[PDB]
RNA sequence: AAUGGGUAAUUAUAGCGAGCUAGAAAGC
RNA sequence: ACGGAAACGCUUUCUAGCUCGCUAUAAUUACCCA
């Protein structure tokens, strides 16, 4: 048969956070111990409204009282002595090191972004996330797919053409569609005991410091092998999937000589397999054709938080060190570093 | 198998034969030309046309001139030959009578084994509707497909119908379905159907094989030219020309 | 003689599917690409057209020698099962598919399921200026199962052509375990498992004891 | 205001009054407005017009309320559809519906707009 | 309150009533409220609008009961969101949800607010 | 330097929108 | 002692056949404010 299957096994060096759109707020979790409890807040409200206490809950939510210890809905339940914790939702244990602040102030996390999930209650990694990470490798390592794929100044000129890849029905022409012929399937959904909720940590050049950010996305625990399939249907696509194991290294070599250099070696990790940069935290130089988006990306940021010159910030996190998967102290990962190996089946 | 299995009946008639015999010649001059010799000569000329020479015009055709002469002609026959025989009879009676003495046919299309009294009366009603259309008309097939002989023969039967046959018998994509939807849009006909046809023809223009597209482009610009001409005289010609074409290509 | 038999397969979903439908009154910030669902039960259907016209292309790249370029060009190993409409003797089907209604609307509520579809958020990262373009495509969830009935006709035009055709029905029903079953496809959305391929006759009398062995192979 | 003699002519000389693309001389004198940003507005009124025959008007007056939501929202996203509803006066054809035959008249107005948009490139 | 034949207009002149920057003449009449917080308001109600298509009111009224507290909390974060829920009567309209056919109407009111925000600046 | 919090942007984009066969036959 | 009396424009007939709602698409980007 023409359908030459594959088997991708992926590995988490740095934590990976993927989409889900929604996020909890400062008053949507419980923190009784090393577990953060994330309940179904509709059912929390439905149990708590029985005491006629919800009007008190109307006062607590707009209450910008200081000393964040008493702002995070644990003090609401430690105050009005609601003592069940029998609500729905999921409850994940702590990263243990994303609370740079003083002990017992700790637990004052603010805005947590959910991981993508299917409806049974487990998480997974979508096939479309891996497929969009694969497409950047295949677009930045094929040297015919970097030069003319730009704006040509049609509108205000920021936009790409998006036609330089075989795309579409295209009247009269035989059906080409290279990326129809690369069919990445979804991952086998794992369990919530590999999620740690890292905090974002920005490590800039020209002010050599690691100022953290108040954005605490959920993520994947490091050293987790994840199953995937790439079942092609054209031998032209079979060439690209066979050369993934070399094009990933070539992409990383044209990356590390370009952006990871001018940032010190201790913040960088090793590879141990072939390298890939999965979504949400890797920055806009793994989501882009970066060798042509150096002068077009920085035009968009004419706002209060412009990029510092070009190639402005490197994104790190804080996870438990599991190995040693680092090469430095204080556990600064890369937030999106992952490593895969491929094989025909 | 290129025909519908019908048979047509034409009852022709000279318009104003009585006005051609009472006054007749006194229009030219001061009442000095309506005389006895010219009257007898015109009468022998018209009987010589409508009794002898109808056999020459209907020599090869597959019809049967049941009754003919004076003015009135009543001819059954196969339908392509009936229509071509009316065309030849008018195109030889204006050659005979110099463009004077317009005649008025009315053709009716009938299935097989219908009686030839239910046939003859419906054709007579068609024919008097043609005479009441104007002084000269041919009423093809129905009480709404009324034309003029000056316009049915040139525009409908030889200009439009040969253009539709020249277009359709060159290609192998558009079949009977496109013609049926075209007649449906020509028959329903509000103003909004001009926009629906402008969408339909432009949609089908780029649906074709892209090599021979300008065949369809010069057809569709022409069809939209005689849909939206806004004279009411170039639309019914297209509807009846497509009726005659779907009749000709019916298996 | 005239018989008619029936395949009671069960399409189990694996990383479930999204058969699209178009709605002009959807929302602003909600679903803009919904699964096609039943109007009165609001369960997602796998309609029979997306099964039939998927198996048609699967077996049309396989059971053809001449490159087809159209239906009404298949090599009559297909067209006596799926019907042409330009061949004279093969206008009717001989295969009657069905809509696959969702069976386990209650073995799904046994698990922690609060809606039988799941809405996936799916941005489009512009490879220059890095900007997104979100969407919300709806899809039916993983552990669904769908009662898939397929009906095969038998007249006295099948001199020796009955048991040949189950090398076409089993070929399609384990090439759909290779293909995606309509959906985004190259982003997941397809993989399925035709459990319990269990043929049985429902009109006429016919021996299917010889038939149930080339289905469990 | 649009009545039964003019709502196709209004659509014709409202598509013609629209402005053309300056650059892109491959297929030049073409429109800014892509076909999708207009088919995704006729998609609403077509499923209205197929429902206006079945249903009474006074059970179909939430969908017509959503019409003025969606036309305003598609206008505020790109300048092309904003120019469309300012040229072909679609908002001032949406305050004035109030009964069934006018709702079908507005649906046929939208259809005439799409038809003459497909006709002229 | 809001019925089917007024909620767009009720949502129209609300955004005409929203305050603007009195200072800062850079795209003047720029609001104090931005598009992101209004979308973060609408994202509370979108899932409810889908579950009012699929499910019933009875398995849903607890989600509606929490949605009021969601709007309460989003009011207490920013002064412009504290005012948008007062110009457009949102908390006045959340008290009156008695049906599927009122919840869908409230979600169309939220979408009308977002549409008329996007149309204006 | 700590302490409070996140803020801005996109909310789907470009297509296709039905095609072909049949257009009434056989009788009284 | 009604150009009248008696007389179903009636029987038979599938809107039918064929056709994937599909193609591309990482819920992500920027770095801070009081």
């Amino acid at each position: 048969n023409d359908y030459r299957t594959f088997k991708l096994s992926l590995l988490t060096l740095a934590p990976i956070h993927i989409g889900n759109g929604e996020k909890y707020t400062s008053r949507e979790f419980i923190y009784e111990n090393k577990k953060f409890y994330f309940p179904d807040m509709g059912k929390f409200y439905n149990k708590m409204v029985e005491k006629r206490l919800a009007e008190k809950f109307e006062a607590f939510l707009i209450q910008t009282r200081p000393n964040a210890r008493n702002n995070r809905l644990i003090s609401f339940l430690n105050d009005n002595r609601i003592a069940e914790r029998s609500f729905g939702g999921y409850s994940i244990s702590e990263t243990g090191l994303e609370s740079d602040k003083n002990p017992n102030s700790a637990g004052a996390i603010n805005e947590v972004n959910k991981f993508i999930r299917d409806a049974f209650g487990n998480p997974y990694i979508p096939g479309s996330s891996l497929k969009g990470a694969i497409r950047t490798i295949l677009m930045n390592t094929t040297p015919k797919w970097n030069n003319e794929n730009a704006v040509n100044d049609f509108g205000r000129f920021p936009k790409e053409n998006k036609n330089l890849i075989p795309w579409g029905p295209k009247k009269g022409k035989e059906y080409d569609d290279l990326f129809n012929a690369i069919r990445v399937s979804d991952s086998k959904p794992f369990d919530n005991k590999s999620l740690i909720l890292v905090q974002k940590w920005d490590y800039s050049a020209k002010t050599n410091k690691a100022k953290p950010l108040p954005l605490y996305r959920e993520s994947i625990s490091p050293l987790t092998k994840i199953e995937f399939e790439i079942t092609t249907t054209t031998d032209e696509a079979g060439r690209l999937i066979e050369e993934l194991g070399k094009r990933a290294q070539a992409f990383y070599k044209d990356y590390k000589a370009f952006f990871l250099s001018e940032f010190p070696d201790d913040k960088i990790q090793a590879n141990l397999q072939y390298p890939i940069y999965l979504g949400a935290g890797s920055g806009a130089w793994t989501k882009t054709l970066f060798k042509q988006a150096d002068g077009i990306l920085q035009r968009r940021y004419s706002r209060m938080k412009t990029k510092m010159v070009k190639k402005g910030v490197l994104k790190l996190t804080k996870a438990p060190l599991k190995t040693s998967l680092v090469k430095n102290h204080e556990s600064f990962y890369e937030m999106g570093k992952a490593n895969f190996m491929i094989k025909e089946i | 198998g290129l025909g519908i299995k019908r048979l047509a009946v034409v009852r022709l008639d000279v318009d104003d034969l009585g006005a051609a015999f009472m006054a007749g010649f006194s229009q030219q001059g001061n009442g000095q030309y309506s005389t006895l010799s010219r009257s007898a000569t015109f009468s022998r000329s018209m009987s010589l046309f409508f009794k002898v020479y109808i056999n020459q015009f209907a020599s090869d055709k597959k019809l049967s001139i049941i009754y003919a002469g004076g003015d009135d002609v009543f001819a059954i026959g196969s339908w392509q030959d009936i229509i071509a025989f009316t065309v030849e009879l008018r195109e030889n009676f204006i050659k005979w009578t110099n463009g004077k003495l317009t005649l008025s046919a009315g053709i009716g299309l009938f299935a097989d084994k219908t009686p030839i009294s239910l046939m003859a009366h419906q054709t007579g009603e068609l024919e008097e509707a043609a005479k009441g259309n104007e002084k000269d008309s041919i009423s093809l097939f129905s009480s709404d497909y009324t034309f003029k002989f000056d316009r049915f023969i040139t525009n409908v039967y030889d200009d439009k119908l040969e253009q539709i046959r020249y277009f359709f018998n060159h290609q192998d994509e558009r079949g009977k379905n496109f013609i049926y939807k075209l007649i449906e849009l020509l028959r329903n006909h509000d103003r909004m159907n001009m926009a629906r046809l402008a969408y339909y023809l432009t949609r089908l223009e780029e649906l074709t094989r892209e090599t021979d597209r300008d065949k369809f482009k010069t057809f569709k610009n022409l069809f939209y030219s005689w849909y939206t001409n806004k004279n009411d005289k170039d639309r019914k010609e297209a509807e009846l020309a497509l009726l005659l074409y779907i009749y000709e290509i019916r298996k | 003689t005239f018989a008619k038999i029936k395949f009671s397969a069960q399409i189990r979903l694996e990383t479930g599917l999204h058969i699209g439908g178009s709605d002009a009154f959807a929302a602003i910030g909600a679903i803009n690409s919904p699964v096609i669902k039943d109007p009165i039960t609001n369960l997602p259907i796998i309609p029979g057209s997306s099964l039939k016209g998927k198996m048609r292309t699967l077996l049309a790249k396989v059971y053809n020698e001449k490159v087809a370029e159209k239906p009404s060009d298949d090599s009559d190993i297909l067209s006596r099962l799926f019907g042409n409409s330009k061949d004279k003797r093969f206008k009717m089907g001989r295969l009657i598919f069905r809509d696959a209604f969702l069976s386990n609307a209650d073995e799904l509520d046994s698990l922690g399921v609060r809606s039988y579809t799941e809405v996936k958020f799916e941005n489009t990262i512009d490879r220059i200026t890095a900007e997104a373009n979100p969407r919300q495509i709806e899809r039916a969830i993983r552990n669904s199962t769908f009662d898939f009935e397929l009906i095969y006709e038998i007249t006295d035009e099948n001199e020796n052509q009955v048991e040949e055709d189950f090398k076409v029905i089993r070929d399609g029903l384990k090439l759909l375990e290779l293909d995606y079953l309509g959906g985004s496809g190259s982003r997941g959305y397809g993989k399925v498992a035709f459990e319990n391929l269990k043929a049985t006759t429902v009109f006429g009398n016919y021996d299917v004891k010889t038939l149930n062995e080339l289905l469990t192979a | 205001i649009l009545t039964d003699e003019n709502y196709v002519d209004i659509a014709e000389k409202a598509i013609l009054k629209l402005e053309r693309n300056t650059r892109n001389r491959k297929n030049p004198d073409a429109f800014f407005l892509t076909t999708s940003k207009l088919r995704n507005l006729l998609s609403l009124t077509s499923t209205l017009f197929d429902e206006s025959k079945v249903k009474e008007y006074d059970a179909l007056l939430d969908r017509i309320a959503y019409l003025r939501v969606q036309f305003v929202y598609q206008a505020g996203r790109e300048i092309a559809v904003k120019d469309l509803i300012e040229k072909a006066q679609i908002l001032e054809a949406l305050k004035e519906i109030k009964d069934r035959e006018t709702l079908q008249r507005f649906c046929r107005y939208m259809e005439a707009l799409v038809a003459y948009f497909k006709f002229y490139g």
